[PDB]
RNA sequence: GGACCCGGUGAAAUUGAACUGGCCGUGAAGAUGCGGCCUACCCGUGGCAGGACGAAAAGACCCCGUGGAGCUUUACUGCAGCCUGGUGUUGGCUCUUGGUCGCGGCGCGGCUGGGGGCCUAACCCUCGGAUGGGGGGACAGCGCUUGGCGGGCAGUUUGACUGGGGCGGUCGCCUCCUAAAAGGUAACGGAGGCGCCCAAAGGUCCCCUCAGGCGGGACGGAAAUCCGCCGGAGAGCGCAAGGGUAGAAGGGGGCCUGACUGCGAGGCCUGCAAGCCGAGCAGGGGCGAAAGCCGGGCCUAGUGAACCGGUGGUCCCGUGUGGAAGGGCC
RNA sequence: CUUGCCCGGUGCCGGAAGGUCAAGGGGAGGGGUGCAAGCCCCGAACCGAAGCCCCGGUGAACGGCGGCCGUAACUAUAACG
RNA sequence: GGGGGAUGACCCCAGGCGGUAGGGGAGCGUUCCCGAUGCCGAUGAAGGCCGACCCGCGAGGCGGCUGGAGGUAAGGGAAGU
RNA sequence: AGGUGGAGCCUGGGAGUGAGGGCGCGAGCGAUAACGUCCGCGUCCGAGCGCGGGAACAACCGAGACCGCCAGCUAAGGCCC
RNA sequence: GAGCUGGGGCUAGGAGUGAAAAGCUAACCGAGCCCGGAGAUAGCUGGUUCUCCCCGAAAUGACUUUAGGGUCAGCCUCAGG
RNA sequence: CCGCAAGGGGUUGUGGCGUGCCUAUUGAAGCAUGAGCCGGCGACUCACGGUCGUGGGCGAGCUUAAGCCGUUGAGGCGGAGGCGUAGGGAAACCGAGUCCGAACAGGGCGCAAAGUCCGCGGCCGUGGACCCGAAACCGG
RNA sequence: GUGGUUCGUGGAGCCAUGGGGGAAUCUGGGCGGACCACCGCCUAAGGCUAAGUACUCCGGGUGACCGAUAGCGCACCAGU
RNA sequence: CGGGGGGAACCUGGGGAACUGAAACAUCUCAGUACCCAGAGGAGAGGAAAGAGAAAUCGACUCCCUGAGUAGCGGCGAGCG
């Protein structure tokens, strides 16, 4: 009443990472960028990444959310010109 | 969450504006200085607030909500059943 | 003549004039779940759509 | 939970009476009859809190 | 002796229909009927078996229906019978030891338990010549509950996958690769981890600068321990991988426990349920002078519906009212 | 003519002193309502049956009845070890 | 679908129209119940037999031969179609 | 932005199949073997995606079958019989 | 001669009998036959009718003692905004 | 041969293009099955519920069972009830508000848009219920 | 220890009983759902009782009920 | 003096089941049904309450509608109700 060996055979299961909302769309106080949950969002867009430059999301409200390192936590604000006096 | 048999008690649904109005047609009886207690639509008189008391009237019934009883005071009375 | 899984009608169930129906959260709790707290704050009510048709119906009539 | 007399043992802790308790998992592993910390029972707020059970 | 020619009589399964040739090719892959071609007059009777996938029969060998029926045992349960405690119509007489509470003890005391005896009037049997005797006899038959054995029988059951059924494997969940570059997809396709744990890897406030290589000296000749230079961090992080990433998650020390209740705007993935994130609002703390962080961990595995019940809290229900059994809510 | 070897498990036969344990007797004690005498339950220490556990006997009862290394063996188990 | 439809219908052009499970709309005969101020037939009910008018159609009408007695509903209803 | 033109979105009733293959391509397995299977991107067929072609041949090249027998241009493919 | 036999009867069909293969029990008993539950259930198999109009399917994904079923989705259709 | 004449009837000699028909099928002429031939029987129905759509009577709408009236036989009275008239909640109970809670942060709802009875239909449940089909179990 | 009841062992009663104990005659004695106080109901452990509902062999009436393979299978020397 | 034997259907008592549903099947269902038995009648069944319930309210039994597919029973599942 056990299990065997020499049959590696070991399928893998599912995930579901994304950039949801991609860069520069109607910004809604909701899941910003994703690739590491428990995540700790930030302020506006993000531009820090194992790449160099930065990314703007011409969309501004409360805040967004990170992914743990990847992408690059937000902080470089950027409400967007669409955040002035009505 | 249900019981091991029957039991139960009682009470009903009778309210404001409701009366004032359809009771406006209740004026075919005690709809003058109004000793309510129809007898037409329901069973076990209760008085729902919402609306705006009126037709100045004393009501021989069970009870009613906050405002209601209030509004009541707006221009009418309030009598309770059996013992209260 | 008709009745209804009176059951489910008992447990989880019961509609609003809206023509809709709901039953209590239903995450985990109430079995195994030393788990956590905030998770607790995880039992109010849950309204599933579509299917709530078998349901409602099958119940139909009194509820 | 999966009751496993394996250094894995579930326990709680009163609120000096603050009244009832609050969730917690544990391990004899170390410090046996050891278990204290504060919270806040329906009883006002806070209150020392032994855990033993 | 049929078969053949005569006279007489005169069936029967199967068959859509048909004037149905060979070829070599073809089509669903073994064609008279489709293509090209070659022989080719119309019908018959006595025959000879090859093809018409000929006839017989909705394969018995196969697998599939959470079909059926028979036998098997340490399959599941249950009954028949059998053994069995107490109880009954199963009455008397005496011999006895045990418990117990009261007043290791002994005397007594109520209590009550074990047991040994002919009898004996039930009961049964007995008969043997009549209703009386005889034998057994409180048995037992036999009734009720106990418990036990119990395939003797009765009823169900004994999964899926499966590049044929079986044997062999294997089913959950975490990562890589496969996915062709958004997301995401089989394969019994590749390889590898998990059904832990840590009360201190918890919360903050305060400090630290890795592996390694080279050069110089104790106990030291791999491999420390210190001292002086070189360093997109290649060390570091309890566990598998992969992302991360020292600025640090990462290495110490200070007090501290939010490893919070009431909640959550608003999103990720999604047929279901789940799964997962999260500012900010309030009560109440902790850390810092403070600007702020704290609602366990660096993460993504460490898993489970709803019912069937336990228990600590409620004081919501309580089936004539007063309550409690019992129930709902935490 | 001749039926040999094993009762560790199993069925059985015997044992019944000891563990266990049903209904049951039999009381500590708690509980509900009770103005109170009362009035219902839960009740447990101990006594308590076969069975099973434990001791033995059991094979024309079920059933079973070893492995490899060395050695005279000019070569092969073997007489032995 | 859209440009004016008087009830028809007529004109443009856009615009397709192959279709099994299966989804929506419209019609046909079949035996019956109306007889919504309905009745035909001995110079044939009806079925039968045969056909170069009416309809996309499933059917109609209508004319010739047969045969002994029925039943048709201009319109709505019903169903063993 | 939109030349387009005719798909789109929500609410709601009624469904069917819940197992397909064939071809090109990019991958998996497989003897880079099979009219093999296994995932993907487009097409394909669906018992009519019926006709043309490639002799014949769903199916690959062209084609979208409302209907009009004695019209006209071409596709692919052909024009010695 | 556990001999063949006529006539008379006894047993019986979840039960009989059986010099015993599951044999024989009114010509196919691995549990008879008739009437009754009853038109048992039957993811399987067939079978599944008159015309015509309109559009136009899937043969994937998710969970199943579920894999040749079916739930929910995805692709159809009609009513309104 | 022209009882519907300058148009058609019937029959075919040739040639010309042509794989039958049904179920289940990835796919079928079939060599897969279904059927020899003709005529008649023969298969999505009824009931109670519920469910949307529609034809229409009042918006508070509507009727049981029965009493009476009945060539034809003529319906007419019957007001227990039941759906709508708020709902929200396990409940107490409150109530156009309410439950969680001790907090003004959300869930359900308020906001009338109001049905209801009936008729006729596409369907859904109970039904033998689209129609026949087996091996078997159980009674006498 | 079973029954019936909506009650499938349940907080589970009433009535009915298979076995064993075996009360009372009106301040008696069951009952209103474990039990208990108080209130409220009823008076058992014998018997008879037409009418209001069911059913068609029989006779009649009526049919959006049938026409000889339909109707009961059987319209007449058929359960033969 | 009465009985017993009948008798399509219907009546109460006596006894009394699997299929099948639960997409298995042991609980459950079909049901107290189908069947067998006894017996009453032209009708039996039952029938003046140690009843019902709670407004100090109702009163024979029966049957139709309703109560109600409600209160409720339950591997709280199919259903029963």
């Amino acid at each position: 009443a056990h299990k065997k060996g020499v049959g590696s055979s070991k399928n893998g299961r599912d995930s579901n990472p994304k950039y949801l909302g991609v860069k520069k769309f109607g910004g809604e106080v909701v899941k910003a960028g994703n690739i590491l949950v428990r995540q700790r969002g930030t302020k506006f867009k993000a531009g820090q990444g194992v790449g160099m430059g930065r990314d703007h999301t011409l969309f501004a409200l409360s805040d967004g959310k990170v992914v743990f390192i990847n992408k690059g936590k937000g902080a470089r604000f950027i409400s967007i010109e669409a955040a002035q006096t009505e | 969450f249900k019981r091991p048999q029957k039991v139960q008690e009682e009470a009903a649904t009778i309210d404001v504006r409701e009366i004032d109005e359809n009771v406006t047609l209740l004026a075919a009886d005690d709809v003058a200085e109004d000793v309510r207690d129809v007898a037409d639509d329901a069973d076990y008189v209760k008085v729902l607030g919402a609306g705006q008391v009126r037709h100045e009237l004393t009501l021989i019934a069970d009870d009613f909500s906050e405002g209601a009883r209030e509004k009541v005071e707006g221009a009418g009375g309030s009598v309770e059943l059996t013992d209260l | 003549p008709k009745m209804k899984t009176h059951k489910m009608a008992k447990r989880r169930i019961k509609i609003t004039g809206t023509g809709k129906v709901m039953a209590f959260k239903s995450g985990k709790r109430h079995q195994n779940t030393g788990k956590s707290g905030d998770e607790i704050r995880g039992k109010g009510k849950g309204f599933v759509l579509a299917k709530a048709e078998w349901a409602r119906m099958k119940l139909m009539l009194p509820r | 939970a999966k009751d496993g007399p394996r250094i894995i043992v579930k326990m709680e802790s009163s609120a000096g009476t603050g009244f009832y308790y609050t969730t917690t998992k544990n391990r004899r592993n170390t410090q046996a009859k050891l278990e204290l910390k504060k919270y806040d029972p329906v009883a006002k707020k806070h209150v020392v809190f032994r855990e033993k059970k």
